């Protein structure tokens, strides 16, 4: 159970490995399902030009 | 650190230690720096300059 | 007919959140054997051969 | 020749033989590589240089 | 996933880093099992509860 940059043991905590341990990128999981308009859910949709 | 093997650190160490062992033999034979008691003489002992 | 033995568990097994190169804890379980033996229930009823 | 061993369950003294500081490579999550070689040297007359 | 290793050869500390108490599994005819799992967690906004 050791410091980062300990003199005898190599760890992923150590500053010498900076930039080799890059996270994977992912979707915005904290976004809710996208807000459609509520009037369009109750009013009648019709053909238009 | 073994699971990730960042920058091939584990392969690189196995090359650097071999050079450290070659340098240790040269320094022991020329300058007698840390030589074992079983080595008989080193070149820096000469009384000629 | 011999009965049954049940090894009832009673131990608080445990685990800990741990950093890289930290020391892991040591743990132990606990038990108590319980046993079940069958018993008879029985009755007789009687009538004339007629 | 130069020789290598790897272990995940030996125990190492991080201190000195006179002043121990043991670490289990298994109870902490560690792996160690051990490297060893063997040389002999004689210089017959160090005043010949 | 949840992972298991078993050893008859390790040495364990039964105390702590501040007050060691080692036992050799191999000299005492003991066996040990090491259990490990790995997880990540994030709460976006703790003020939401």
């Amino acid at each position: 159970g050791f410091s980062a940059d300990h003199s005898q043991i190599a760890q992923t905590k150590d500053t010498m490995f900076t930039g080799y341990l890059d996270p994977v990128q992912a979707k915005d999981y904290f976004a809710e399902a996208e807000k459609t308009s509520i009037v369009q859910r109750v009013a009648q949709k019709i053909p238009m030009g | 650190t073994v699971r990730a093997n960042p920058a091939n650190y584990l392969g690189t160490m196995r090359t650097k230690v071999a050079t450290a062992i070659a340098m240790a033999f040269d320094n022991a034979a020329l300058h007698g720096t840390n030589a074992p008691s079983a080595f008989q003489g080193y070149l820096d002992q000469s009384n000629k300059t | 007919a011999t009965g049954i033995v049940i090894p009832h568990w009673t131990g608080d097994v445990s685990a800990q959140w741990i950093g890289e190169g930290d020391m892991k804890p040591i743990t132990k379980g606990n038990m108590t054997k319980r046993d079940v033996h069958p018993a008879k229930i029985a009755t007789i009823f009687v009538a004339s051969a007629e | 020749g130069l020789s290598f061993d790897v272990t995940d369950q030996a125990t190492l003294n991080l201190g000195s033989q006179e002043s121990p500081n043991f670490v289990s490579l298994w109870q902490h999550n560690l792996v160690a590589v051990r490297v060893e070689a063997e040389y002999g040297l004689l210089i017959n007359d160090v005043n010949a240089f």
